[PDB]
């Protein structure tokens, strides 16, 4: 039943501009909400706290030593 | 609808930026967000200069996307005012939150308005008797003035304002408006049930006979809402003063929360911070609010604004700015509340402009100044009593110590609303009786009375009555204590007869948690 | 006084110059002329050193930079828009903002030319029935009447399938992630069942 | 913007040469 119901969903992604001091300046994510739980590629979660006009500030729910630019 | 429909540009907490293609709204005007879960009202605070306003949101911004269309209302935040609002609870945008249908609106007034001018001011000085002894003795409240109840974090300024509501607000004749600015939601529900049970709020079709309008933006609300609920309570009170033309009351709870909400917002507008962490525009925002609470020629607003102090610090700029806007000041202290004194009014810091020999009489004035003199001469000797002891003082100094210890206990008073948790019934003292009582203790007619007879009594009769009661019970003694407990004729059953009387409850099979989680 | 609205809003202080440039060149309907001129100026900055010395050196006076940009752009059929743009951007030393004003202008023109890009990355070279069946499934991800183009890349790490790269959203219809989500779905049940 | 839309200007994309051909002979006396 997992193969007959398997649609790979379209996912709106975004790059990381800079990480340090407990924040992830995330490029893109035009469809993100203020306070949306984002999830990095390393598995560590995050919250889209500051929705700026040119990036999206993301605090990192966990250790930010697994997050790189890009 | 291409023009006059802007989109959300950026969101920083409770601060939302809208960018327009043409016709930016004026500052202090209300915007509406399209497609949000709750009706989220923005309010323009700045113009950022790239066809971009910088709005304060009156609700949560959780779930705002930077593409959401925002319409303009072309007006400020406008609340339903009139006689139909009497008996309703309103939030910061004028919606009813008491679930009694919509608000019967005579007119729709905005919350941003200019203060009344200099020529519209009234210069009147008549007393307002409240029944408390320290207020009616040392800092009498002006009837149509401004009253600040300072002191913070458990000194009793929210109990004292309920006592002021219970005393003055039913014997007043005019209306009342309670504006809860960032106090507890539980306290608002307690006041709503207590005003329904007392009859100053009625429900049903006889709602118009009530005499109190509630406006609540209580402490669960985001800092956009707490910065504007005082202005909504001001608009509701200013309709009664300006159009109905009659004298009201306006009890604003925790006006520090207005300054604190504007400081939480002004951290994210990118302004440079002032002293200890507040906004730079503290004094002007607090003036633009507090100068609207004024008695004009046509009506009167008698306001009792509780002012929370931060960490019991009167040199903090947020209450020290507020000190200039108040007629009668009632500073509460925790050093007196830790002595068991209630209400914990600091008698040597709480002042008033009504304490003048031309207004309240030279007898009341000289009694109040003598009481302040006795307490201050006591306060000068406090270290000497601390380290050197009571057994080396002068005769006159150890008489003023006893007189000051009697008037400190005598300034305490049981409240009509505090008896829910203290047992002692409240005593509403008249004005001339407490003036005569303090004149008697100042002259020295009650030197030989015990000090605990002065504690928690109304007037000068009840201190001698409590002395007679407490000096009976040091000499009251009964012989064999007249029990007659054993062998009561057909009164006490057996233990198992009383056990069999108990109905037995069943136990419904280990929390039943899966059956009412698969139900939804 | 009456400027035509830009198709997509953008950021500040370098995208605003591109917004004004698209508005002015859309009032004049030279929207693909000035894009070619800006591309020519990008490569012209790439070619010589005496022109990038007008944008990286902080000791050039503004008078000689303004007179050089005027006396160079006097001729060769340059548009009035690009001439006055480069005059205003050389008067204030903003010639280094050319490289990121033209990108926002390209995003604006790509919004107008009603054409969105994509990139399908694959393992084998695609055949013509693979391609015309790919366009029908990839068009269901666009959201209006657009001109979604289909770029091709070849990468051996995928074991067949396709991954669409829209530069803002990603559809991983590949088999290498299908078997990667397959082996993750089994091991969450073997630890349980 | 990003770097991904800014690296792609390193490849030439003019598709016309009516500006880079003429002013490349004018720029050297202009800086002289
Ligand atoms: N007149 C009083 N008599 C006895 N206790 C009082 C009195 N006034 C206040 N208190 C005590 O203060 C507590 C609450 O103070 P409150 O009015 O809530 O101040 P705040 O709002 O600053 O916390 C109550 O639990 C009560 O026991
Ligand atoms: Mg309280």
């Amino acid at each position: 039943e997992w193969e007959k119901s398997y649609q790979p969903p379209v996912i709106h992604l975004g790059r990381v501009l800079s990480v340090g001091d407990g924040i992830a300046r995330v490029y893109g994510l035009k469809s993100v909400q203020a306070g949306e739980l984002v999830c990095f590629d390393s598995g560590v979660k995050g919250m889209a706290l500051n929705l700026q006009a040119d990036h999206v500030g993301v605090v990192v729910f966990g250790n930010d030593s697994v997050i790189h630019q890009g | 609808p291409a023009i006059d429909a802007g989109y959300v540009s950026q969101v920083i907490g409770p601060v939302v930026d809208v960018r327009f293609d043409g016709e930016l709204p004026s500052i202090l005007s209300s915007l509406e967000v399209e497609g949000h879960s709750v009706r989220l009202v923005l309010e323009v605070a700045q113009h950022m200069g790239d066809n971009t306003v910088r709005c304060i949101a009156m609700d949560s911004t959780d779930g705002l996307v930077r593409g959401q269309k925002v319409v303009d209302t072309g007006s400020p935040i406008k609340v339903p005012v009139g006689r139909g609002t009497l008996g309703r609870i309103m939030n910061v945008i004028g919606e009813p939150v008491d679930e009694q249908g919509p608000i019967d609106a005579a007119d729709i007034w905005s919350i941003h308005r200019e203060a009344p001018e200099f020529t519209e001011q009234s210069t009147e000085q008549e007393i307002l008797v409240t029944g408390i002894k320290v207020v009616d003795l040392l800092a009498p409240y002006q009837r149509g003035g401004k009253i600040g109840l300072f002191g913070g974090a458990g000194v009793g300024k929210t109990v004292l304002i309920m006592e002021l509501i219970n005393n003055v607000a039913k014997a007043h004749g005019g209306f009342s408006v309670f504006a809860g600015v960032g106090e507890r939601t539980r306290e608002g529900n307690d006041l709503y049930r207590e005003m329904i049970e007392s009859g100053v709020i009625k429900l049903g079709a006889e709602r118009g006979n009530s005499k109190c309008t509630l406006v609540y933006g209580q402490m669960n609300e985001p800092p956009g809402a707490r910065a504007r609920v005082a202005l909504t309570g001001l608009t509701v009170a200013e309709y009664f003063r300006d159009i109905e033309g009659q004298d009201v009351l306006l009890f604003v709870d925790n006006i520090f929360r207005f300054t604190q909400a504007n400081s939480e917002v002004s951290a994210l507008l990118g302004r440079i911070p002032s002293a200890v962490g507040y906004q730079p525009t503290l004094a002007t925002d607090l003036g633009g609010l507090q100068e609207r609470i004024t008695t004009t020629t046509k009506g009167s607003i008698t306001s009792v604004q509780a002012v929370y102090v931060p960490a019991d610090d009167l040199t903090d700029p947020a209450p020290a700015t507020t000190f200039a806007h108040l007629d009668a000041t009632t500073v509460l202290s925790r050093s007196i509340a830790e002595l068991g004194i209630y209400p914990a009014v600091d008698p040597l810091d709480s002042t008033s402009r009504m304490l003048n020999p031309n207004v309240i009489g030279a007898e009341h004035y000289n009694v109040a100044r003598g009481v302040q003199k006795v307490l201050q001469d006591y306060k000068n000797l406090q270290d000497i009593i601390a380290i050197l002891g009571m057994d080396e003082l002068s005769e006159e100094d150890k008489l003023t110590v006893a007189r000051a210890r009697k008037i400190q206990r005598f300034l305490s008073q049981p409240f009509q609303v505090a008896e829910v948790f203290t047992g002692t019934p409240g005593k509403y003292v008249d004005l001339a009786d407490t003036i005569s009582g303090f004149q008697g203790v100042l002259t020295g007619k009650y030197d030989d009375l015990p000090e605990m007879a002065f504690y928690m009594v109304g007037d000068i009769k009840e201190v001698k009555e409590k002395a007679d009661k407490m000096a009976k019970d040091i000499a009251s003694r009964k012989e064999a204590d007249n029990k007659k407990v054993s062998e009561e004729l057909k009164d006490i059953p057996s233990l198992d007869k009383l056990v069999s009387e108990i109905k037995e409850v069943v136990i419904e099979e280990d929390d039943g948690l899966e059956e009412d989680f698969k139900a939804e | 006084l009456k400027l035509p609205t830009a198709p997509l809003q953008l950021s500040g202080t370098s995208a605003q110059i591109a917004t004004l440039l698209w508005q002015v060149a859309a009032k004049e309907n030279q929207l693909d002329k000035v894009q070619d001129e800006l591309y020519q100026f990008i490569e012209l900055f790439k070619q010589h050193s005496e022109l990038r010395r007008l944008a990286t050196d902080p000791f050039v006076p503004t008078l000689v930079r303004t007179k050089i940009i005027s006396s160079v752009l006097k001729d060769s059929g340059a548009s009035e828009i690009t001439k006055k743009l480069f005059e205003a951007l050389a008067d204030e030393g903003a010639l280094s903002a050319l490289l990121e004003v033209t990108v926002n202008y390209e995003e604006l023109m790509l919004a107008h030319k009603k054409e969105v890009y994509c990139t399908v990355i694959t393992a084998e070279p695609l055949d013509k029935l693979e391609r015309v069946e790919l366009t029908k499934k990839a068009e269901k991800f666009v959201d209006a009447g657009f001109k979604l183009v289909m770029q091709e890349k070849i990468d051996k790490k995928l074991l067949g399938g396709f991954v669409i790269e829209f530069s803002d959203r990603r559809v991983d219809m590949s088999t290498a992630k299908k078997v990667e989500e397959f082996n993750n779905f089994v091991n969450k049940l073997v630890l349980s069942i | 913007a990003d770097a991904k839309a800014l690296d792609e200007l390193r490849k030439p994309k003019f598709s016309s040469k009516y500006l880079i051909q003429h002013v490349s002979q004018k720029l050297i006396p202009a800086v002289k």
